[PDB]
């Protein structure tokens, strides 16, 4: 029941909610891949299907429109998703912790703001709510929020939110998304690079397609267009970093971000190829997230592999104890530093299931045997060893 | 080898030594006989019913949130687990206290299965 | 319940209040005060041999972290008795004497009495002014001459390491909780020649010799034990510090010369700073509970790592006694955080096992005769800590299991330590009180929180039938 | 092919499934076979009952080019119809 | 002349180099040695009012701006002579004790040779060492000194945080005390800052409804602070690293102001609007300053070093253009603000003030001016600063005793920068290499070209 389960602690309702990730609609809608297959699941419904909110909110939703009745679910669902203190504690407490599984951000539909909460994935909706009826719900502040750009969200909108939380309120937003509008064009860029100025609770981006991140960020590809590109006083105020969506990142590509300074965590997820020793970065940033991928190729380690000795060589680690033989000990050092200047400007490092690495592995125990190194079972690689 | 277990009425259950140190608490507590504080006795036989159910089992982790999302509900436990809710409610607050995270799992899984399995008329009530 | 983490909010202010809890002024009052270290002064050249013999065989964890080589000390020691023979200067033999002089005196705070009994001379005592408590005043003369010299050739001298060897030789006593400002004001000094010697280059480059390696790492052992100490020393009477130029262990996800961890090196030296910092996250800085369910994992693994040292010596018995000490205090704080501010279940008691293995440990290192080793501050810190708290919720709450590990915490502290009269006795007479006030309470904005609010004001403002609820509160 | 399918976005993809179905059920409306249903008349005559899609052709075009690309065609083809759909666009937008 | 902005670089880190540049080990040789203050001692009482009579006429300036009330001090002294006699403790009046013997040492340190001697004792002149003139009386100043030194050291850590060790120290610096025992002095001063940071000396925010005696001690505090980050400034070689000039961004405050430009010249972002603004505000802030009106020796003296600063910083400033962007006549308006400067120190000699002259600030900027005018005049030819120069060095040279082994070593190797002229008289030029080799001389100091390095052996 409901007052049952609300006399209880958090940790319980956390990890039920961590079972129960975002699935608050009654419906969902498939991925790509499923599209081309004409099978519709089913969703044969009846009316309370009101005409205030199907025209409204149809520019993320009517995209749609062709299955069975979807929207009359959907509105029915908006509906009755509006008092399910199930919903209230679950977003108290996924705040709490962290909202990792509900993406959260600012919208605009009818020059009506509102606050959208949607799948993380690509932000399906789900529902939204007013400010005051959320901070009724919570306590009002500045409770830093996400924000991305789509072809519903693109310029006036845009622009709309630039001069309401300049006039009628302030800038309670903090981290950037591109999820569409790959083109660097239709508005989008014109829009937002002119107002990074009333912006300055944030330091988070999310990035999707190769064209946009070469002809944006990867700084090799250098030009003088103003307006196209950021003021770098946000470059400096970025410490986070999020990206998604590609195929082919560092095959003979010019990988390097000097520029892109004060960082100090990057992610990356959903692409199919990948190779660190084109990679380059500046300093400040070693928290490093990577996701489900194909083959990735490690770093090189093959000169320094043929400077190895069986001398030492135990259960894949080494060591030397000899004080004696500085010729070993000098030796080892000399390898354990090198090993660590090829990671130089890292300490953490994660993989989701990415199925394959080719590239030799040889690490450091200091990490490994904490859990800096944190690899899923993407366990297709058997040239381990540890210093 | 075996150890005595005192349900918080009073009660002197006993298990098997090495099969509960299966859970954590324990394996930490030795490193005979045991209390257990706000606990009572069919509690604990179905917990030890479900724990002997699951003994040469197999259980990925702690960490890995997608092999635990990666969802079979156990038949076995699934009518093993069909019963009211406040009996439940205090498995699940025993399995808290314990660190036999599994069973944990497993009754979230239910309790979800319970408000996603739902009708409108428990929200039209509200 | 929202009035009890508002009482465990006026707690934790009442611990810092708690824990902000003779010397004459004038160094002239100690230019003839004889010594404790000429031949025929007080200690024989054998006895102060014995002395070190006793201390690379039980105590080496200090020192063994610092130098490089400590065949060393005993060859400069017979070097200097030599020449203080001859002699019947530099800066040198004045710096290693004074190096020899404290290392001696942490030997004698972590002595025996009956051997150090019958080690001292007979007539000097007849010369000198006059059981552990001739003990601990031979040590405090023992101190306070020292003190006097190394005031002195401090201040006079050039930028030399080995200044800071001294007062890190000397934080393990009861100096610090003794001499309050005076430590403050000489680690302040320390600081100084710490940034000066740009001793932040123990980031190891490459081809360096194994002398270049010795050193960077004796710079690295003492950073991090100067770390440690800056940030468990730093009362309001001190602002100027040095545990912000290291950086948290925790991987944050809301976020130079600002040196990093897991990035350098694994001696536990490093370890020790990983959980102090892990304590100042808890109590400056942003508390989330993300975060306290990373650091109670990461906690767990480093006890894993604690237990790993295998019993073959007493410094290794030492050591992981502390550490393991220091890991279940902090898991404590955390839990305690927990259960006062969230109110997770089960929480107390998971938060009232540590206590036990606590006093476990304790008990053993009893037993063992090992009391010695008690000594330490930081164990008594931790214990005036427990008690504090376990007094508060047992006057507020009943528990029998509370009242079980309150009663063992104050009567083991009461029947065993002399050492920190001063401390021990405010504390104790405080406690005392606070046990009045469960006779007050046991006799809802409550007159005894507003007495204790009443109480806090009295303590801010010492920085720089309610009738009779005032009368008691007059009476103590 | 699919791949190339693949390689788009997703919001943009479920609309252009979605702009399938529709077309597919406006051709239902007369009796009629892939170029005969994305044939230039049939899509120009569909433009002209639905105006509401001539207020946003620019994907509905680059679909109609998307899949006259996607089966067995001549690449010249779909790009002289094309050029022929870029001079739509640019008479059709002002 | 691009060869001229670097090696101009070139010259600004050797001058750093320059400004980066006995006492016992053991606090025990001093430990009995004597006092100058007892009644049978050196001084007698009377002479000692009369001392401090001199002093609050000519130079209230510091210790006024520091303390509250003043004849408190006279007040203190009459009570602790009283107190003397009694005799025949505590902490305050130790305090007060060392806060007279300073205000006294600082009297000494600007007193005419002549007059001293004549209040001096003669059979106490036959107690103590000797050394017989101006060099006896800085022998006596530093006999007193050292004994000070003594009694503080000691009596510093052994109390409780009072403010009052703060004026101590800022009495103290007026003297040659810092540069000739500087090592002692940074300790000295970090622990000085420690006390600063420690009694939220930041709270001079000057509040509503507060009484005269808490202004007072609101401007007491604003005056010590800003006069600490003052010298936090002027003191901070690589030696020490501790500071708190960082925590910034009544005319202590324009001094500090002045500071400020020049920190902001030597170490961030230069700009030329941000010279253009900073050179507008300073000549505001000499408007400001030549408000003040002559009427009494402090004033003169205040005034003098005030517009001193402003001279310096504004030299400072125009050779900065003038190397980074060489706007041209800049070496004319240059030579300007040192002719200023000139014709005030040209005041305090005729006017028998030379005793004023002596301030250690004073020497510094003679120093870089005579560095750089040094450096331009063997690149380059103009008469005007060979004139100046030969004036300054010829200056220094015959006036000044007090930090002789400064200005010697200064002067020696200056005579030796002549010979370096020689060479560069006899194009990535050998001289400019061997300036190089130089830096890095003193860099590693810190922790033709055979017959070049020849002459560099010779030398």
């Amino acid at each position: 029941d409901t007052k049952l389960f609300l006399s209880l602690p958090i940790d319980i309702r956390y990890t039920v909610y961590f079972f129960l990730g975002d699935v608050v609609q009654n419906v969902r809608p498939p991925a790509k891949s499923d599209i081309f297959n004409d099978e519709l699941i089913a969703y044969p419904n009846i009316r309370e299907f009101n005409q205030s909110l199907v025209d409204k909110y149809s520019k993320h939703i009517g995209v749609y429109d062709y299955i069975p009745n979807f929207i009359p679910n959907w509105c029915r669902d908006f509906d009755l998703l509006r008092h399910d203190i199930i919903l209230t504690d679950r977003l108290r407490v996924c705040l709490q912790y962290e909202e990792q599984w509900f993406s959260v951000q600012w919208i605009v539909v009818s020059g009506e703001l509102e606050i959208g909460i949607f799948t993380t994935d690509e932000q399906f909706l789900q529902v939204s709510y007013t400010i005051n009826e959320y901070c009724h719900l919570l306590s009002i502040a500045q409770q830093d929020l996400r924000l991305g750009i789509n072809v519903s969200d693109i310029n006036d909108v845009n622009e709309l939110c630039k001069e309401i939380q300049h006039r009628w309120l302030f800038d309670t937003v903090s981290y950037i998304s591109f999820i569409n509008c790959w083109d660097l064009d239709h508005e989008n860029v014109v829009s937002i690079i002119p107002c990074m100025e009333s912006f300055n609770n944030l330091h988070m981006l999310r990035i999707e397609s190769k064209n946009m991140f070469n002809n944006l960020i990867n700084t090799q590809g250098v030009r003088e267009n103003p307006g196209k590109t950021i003021v770098y006083n946000v470059r400096q105020n970025i410490f986070e970093l999020e990206l998604y969506t590609l195929r082919d990142l560092g095959y003979k590509s010019v990988v390097d971000l000097q520029k892109w300074e004060q960082l100090q965590c990057l992610s990356l997820s959903g692409c199919e190829f990948i190779d660190l020793n084109n990679l380059i970065l500046p300093q400040h940033c070693k928290m490093l997230i990577l996701k489900e991928v194909k083959y990735i190729i490690w770093w090189d380690l093959s000169h320094l592999l043929k400077r190895i000795r069986p001398q030492w060589i135990i259960n894949g680690q080494v060591k030397k104890p000899t004080k004696k033989e500085e010729e070993e000990e000098s030796e080892w050092y000399n390898l354990y530093l090198e090993v660590v200047q090829t990671y130089q400007p890292l300490n953490f490092i994660e993989l989701h299931n990415a199925k394959r690495v080719k590239g030799n592995l040889i690490l450091p125990a200091r990490l490994v045997t904490e859990s800096r190194i944190k690899i899923s079972n993407g366990t297709k690689v058997d040239s381990v060893l540890l210093i | 080898q075996n150890v005595v277990l005192v349900s918080v009425e009073g009660e002197r259950f006993v298990v098997d030594r090495k099969i509960a140190e299966r859970s954590l608490l324990l394996k930490n507590y030795l490193q005979i006989v045991m209390p257990v504080p706000n606990v009572r006795s069919s509690v604990l036989q179905k917990v030890i019913e479900w724990a002997v159910h699951h003994k040469d089992s197999n259980f990925p982790d702690e960490d890995d949130d997608d092999s635990r999302k990666a969802a079979p509900v156990d038949p076995w436990d699934r009518e093993f687990l069909k019963v009211d809710q406040e009996m439940l409610y205090e498995i699940i607050l025993a399995a808290n206290y314990l660190n036999i995270k599994p069973l944990l799992d497993a009754g979230c899984k239910v309790v979800a299965e319970m408000i996603r399995g739902r009708t409108p008329e428990e929200i039209r009530r509200t | 319940n929202l009035y009890d983490k508002k009482l465990f909010n006026i707690w934790n202010q009442y611990e810092r209040l708690w824990i902000h809890d003779a010397f004459p002024l004038d160094v002239s009052e100690y230019n003839n005060t004889k010594d404790f270290y000429g031949y025929e002064c007080l200690f024989s050249k054998e006895s102060i041999f014995k002395i070190l013999d006793h201390s690379l065989e039980r105590l080496g964890w200090l020192y063994f972290g610092f130098f490089t080589d400590i065949s060393e000390l005993p060859y400069q020691m017979e070097r200097y008795w030599n020449e203080y023979e001859s002699m019947n200067k530099s800066a040198d033999q004045i710096l290693w004497d004074l190096v020899l002089r404290s290392v001696i005196v942490m030997t004698i705070y972590y002595m025996p009495a009956k051997s150090i009994l019958s080690l001292v001379d007979i007539d000097a005592i007849e010369k000198y002014p006059l059981e552990l408590k001739k003990k601990y005043e031979i040590f405090d003369y023992c101190l306070r001459h020292t003190l006097n010299k190394v005031l002195r050739t401090i201040f006079t001298l050039p930028p030399d390491v080995r200044t800071l060897q001294i007062f890190l030789i000397l934080s393990n006593t009861n100096f610090l909780q003794i001499y309050p400002s005076l430590g403050n004001n000489i680690l302040v000094h320390c600081i100084h020649l710490a940034k000066v010697l740009g001793i932040k280059d123990f980031k190891l480059k490459i081809n360096d010799s194994g002398s270049t390696r010795l050193q960077k790492l004796s710079m690295h052992n003492i950073w991090f034990r100067l770390s440690t100490v800056d940030y468990m020393r730093s009362s309001p009477n001190k602002i100027i510090a040095l545990h912000t130029d290291n950086s948290s262990a925790l991987t944050r996800k809301t976020l130079i010369d600002s040196i990093d961890v897991y990035d350098v090196e694994s001696n536990l030296e490093v370890l020790r700073w990983k959980i102090t910092s892990l304590d100042r996250d808890l109590e400056v800085s942003e508390p989330s509970l993300k975060t306290l369910k990373a650091m109670k994992e990461l906690l767990g693994l480093l006890d894993r790592k604690t237990s790993v040292s295998n019993d073959a010596s007493f410094n290794t018995k030492f050591e992981s006694f502390f550490l393991k000490l220091q890991c279940n205090f902090v898991m404590w704080k955390i839990l305690r955080y927990e259960f006062m501010q969230y109110g997770v279940t089960n929480g107390l008691q998971k938060l009232c096992c540590p206590a036990r293995r606590i006093i476990a440990l304790v008990a053993n290192f009893l037993k063992e005769d090992y009391f010695e080793y008690t000594t330490h501050p930081f164990c008594v810190h931790i214990l005036c800590v427990i008690a504090g708290f376990f007094s508060f919720y047992c006057i507020f709450h009943e528990a029998d299991e509370v009242r079980d590990l309150r009663n063992d915490a104050v009567g083991l502290l009461k029947l065993l330590f002399d050492p920190l009269r001063p401390v021990i006795s405010c504390f104790f007479s405080n406690l005392s009180r606070l046990e009045e006030l469960r006779h007050i309470w046991k006799s809802l904005v409550h007159p005894v929180m507003y007495v204790l609010k009443t109480d806090i004001i009295k303590l801010k403002r010492n920085l720089e039938s309610s009738d009779f609820l005032e009368v008691v509160r007059e009476f103590n | 092919l699919d791949s190339l399918l693949k390689e788009l976005p997703t919001r943009t993809a479920h609309l252009y499934r979605s702009i399938w179905h529709k077309y597919t059920e406006w051709l239902k409306t007369m009796p009629d076979d892939l170029k005969l249903f994305l044939s230039q008349k049939y899509i120009v005559k569909y433009i002209a009952s639905h105006d509401d899609i001539a207020k946003d052709p620019l994907p509905t075009c680059d679909a109609m080019i998307w899949f006259s690309r996607a089966l067995d065609i001549e690449n010249n083809d779909v790009l002289v119809l094309q050029q022929r759909l870029y001079g739509l666009v640019k008479l059709l937008e002002f």
